[PDB]
DNA sequence: CCCCCCCGTGCGCGCTGAGGTGCGGTGTGAAATACA
DNA sequence: TGTATTTCACACCGCACCTCAGCGCGTTTTTTTTTTTTTT
């Protein structure tokens, strides 16, 4: 359980500079299934951060992350392609074993496909050196900045 | 579109410093895997041309950058330039081993930074093989100065160095130096404004930037030489130094200079005006 | 019918490391008859701009990929490209016959090839035709270095042949090149920046390489050379390696170096233990 | 269960030809106005 | 009911606009040259 609270998402913004409402669009029920997903984790430890890398990349088409921490605290941000599709009840079960976290850690929606700042985010993600890196780029975010 | 641009190119190699041409071309087709401006570059029939123009645009750019600069922000940029691990002790225990104390070198060091006249030529003289070239080549590698050679002194073309950099070294001045120096170019120890070729250029007037030579020949105790003492600022190097095992007892880093400079911007009285713009995003309007 | 494609000529030209101009024209001619961007080259109206281009980008290439690769690698890359079929025996049985051990030529190798100060020279010392241009000629080939030239030191322009080159030769160093470099290269030696000057064009302040100088004055027992004693290790060449009785029995090819370097990767302290997929990933730069 | 920042702009002077689109020089009459 | 007297109405045929990018597109003396001073 635990979707997500005023302090989650105030962290998150004081972070990344923006809210994670303009990156995601919303799935209220937690049994649809999605190949795409979004996912900030609270409070992650570095080694399991750098597992997560190479175990999803054997079953991924995609994914990019990154992680900022400060005074605050520390939280990393997922864009995930899964080969097949997830629900938030699988993806939350898979992800709170794979990286030794409470599910209060997590935060998990679909990435918001339309809107030219939303591509911008993952688009200026993908200059930094620190970002890791697997996979062809989502066409939806190619074509969000391209159209001659 | 996939219409290559030129000014993001120029950018680009501006961004990391590249300046020769063929570091740009290589690492720029290395770039090519993830850069849409790169993949088309690669098209463009015309890229020995494109090549050419940004190597000459980002030497432009990075020249009127460096010149533009006061000398306080040039020290300023040098010691963030500089890494390491060191401090200024493995600098002063030196001095104290040739005797010298450090605060009549920063005295001095004051002055020829100002490059006030009469007072713009640090003379380090000492027997051979007491390490007074050591201490010169570190302090001149730090401070991003050329280093001349009179071995050239046939070919007068052997001051073109002094028309670019801002702390010249002359290392081992035999008698013809300074016969040279009190002849021909007194106007520099001085401070006054002197003429100098390049190569295939024309004599840039340009004013004397600071020297520092090393040599044996005491200056100030000759006869013939007597127009130079109001000129030349000396420091006697008399204790001995390397000769044990290919380590020399001391070895000066750039991490000891970042720290003495650091240390001592009270001392040398170095300093800016009135700031309000200091930890900003860099003026990269260079696109 | 078929649009001429610079990028495909240039990536052909890297291929085969066609690097002058006139080889690249006459080959490209000939390659016509099956590669259509080469008949839309003869077809082509301004083919020499093309050609004299394409030499330019290629020559950028392949200078740049020199000068990225560091010391290890090259060596490795120096290493692929040597070609011939010996042995390290030559090496070993040359200094054994030399009457000095090969440890003292290993103990000098690894610091002279690090570049640490005052341990970044290596001379041989013996009367002539005792064998030392043999191995420091050889050497310095191997290494791609530059042969340099104690004789125009009237002009200051001879040691432009070190802008470029990671090992050069000095070749019977007499007096005057020993105080030549006593002079006006204390910095050399000792691993610090220094100002060569070329002819025509502006001095440029670069790293002084590693060196091989072969002499014969033992300046370790010369005393105005006094400063040379620290940065400096002579190698007494005394025997002789040549004809014992009319034809020289020692040579150093290229398979010998090769050889004894492969094998002896590990007292050297360099590595090449990449093996990353299957030999490297090496994809284009076309 | 709703807002604490992504974002620094436009191109070889010069052509010039097929392409088609339209209100008119001219396409020039059956309908349409009025005559007797 | 027969007939002089006229613009709208679909259009012959167009004068002439704007629209692209494949054709043309570049510097090299002076210094260094070994020459004879330039202490000796």
């Amino acid at each position: 359980g635990s979707r997500a609270t005023v302090f989650k998402l105030g962290l998150f913004k004081s972070l990344f500079l923006c809210s994670f409402h303009d990156i995601t669009r919303l799935f209220k029920n937690d049994k649809t299934t999605n190949q795409q997903w979004v996912l900030a984790v609270f409070g992650l430890a570095e080694v399991f951060f750098e597992a997560s890398f190479e175990l999803l990349k054997k079953q991924c088409s995609f994914l990019q992350m990154q992680k900022r921490s400060h005074e605050g605290g520390t939280c990393a941000v997922y864009l995930i392609c899964f080969n097949t599709a997830k629900s938030r009840e699988t993806v939350r079960n898979l992800m709170a074993n794979m990286l030794n976290v409470r599910e209060e850690c997590l935060m998990l929606q679909p990435p918001k496909i339309r809107g030219l700042s939303a591509a911008l985010f993952w688009f200026k993600s993908s200059l930094s050196p620190a970002t890791l890196k697997h996979g062809a780029l989502p066409e939806w975010i190619r074509a969000q900045t391209t159209l001659n | 579109t996939e219409k290559f641009d030129f000014g993001t190119m120029v950018q680009w190699a501006y961004d990391h410093k590249y300046a020769e041409e063929s570091k740009i071309a290589y690492e720029y087709a290395l770039a090519a895997g993830s850069d849409s401006n790169a993949r088309a570059f690669l098209a463009t029939n015309s890229q020995a041309k494109h090549v050419k123009d940004c190597a000459t645009m980002v030497r432009h750019y990075l020249r009127a950058e460096t010149q533009a600069l006061s000398m306080p922000a040039y020290i300023k940029a040098r010691c963030k330039l500089a890494t390491g691990e060191g401090s200024w002790k493995s600098i002063l225990t030196f001095f104290n081993y040739q005797n010298i104390e450090l605060i009549t070198f920063i005295n001095a060091l004051k002055l020829w930074l100002k490059g006030i006249p009469k007072k713009n030529c640090l003379a380090f003289i000492g027997p051979p093989n007491t390490g007074k070239s050591m201490l010169c080549n570190s302090l001149i590698h730090f401070l991003g100065g050329s280093v001349l050679s009179f071995a050239n002194h046939k070919s007068h073309f052997w001051l073109a160095s002094l028309a670019d950099t801002r702390a010249a070294l002359v290392d081992d001045a035999t008698h013809a130096c300074w016969r040279y120096f009190d002849t021909y170019l007194r106007n520099a120890l001085d401070g006054y404004p002197v003429s100098i070729d390049r190569k295939h250029k024309a004599a840039v007037q340009i004013k004397a930037p600071p020297l520092l030579v090393t040599s044996n020949i005491d200056v100030q105790a000759e006869d013939r030489y007597l127009y130079l003492h109001s000129r030349v600022q000396t420091f006697r190097f008399e204790q001995p130094c390397t000769d044990e095992s290919g380590e020399q007892p001391f070895n000066i880093t750039d991490a000891d200079w970042k720290s003495f400079f650091v240390r001592l911007w009270g001392r040398l009285d170095l300093i800016d005006e009135e700031e309000d713009s200091e930890e900003d995003g860099d003026s990269m309007r260079t696109f």
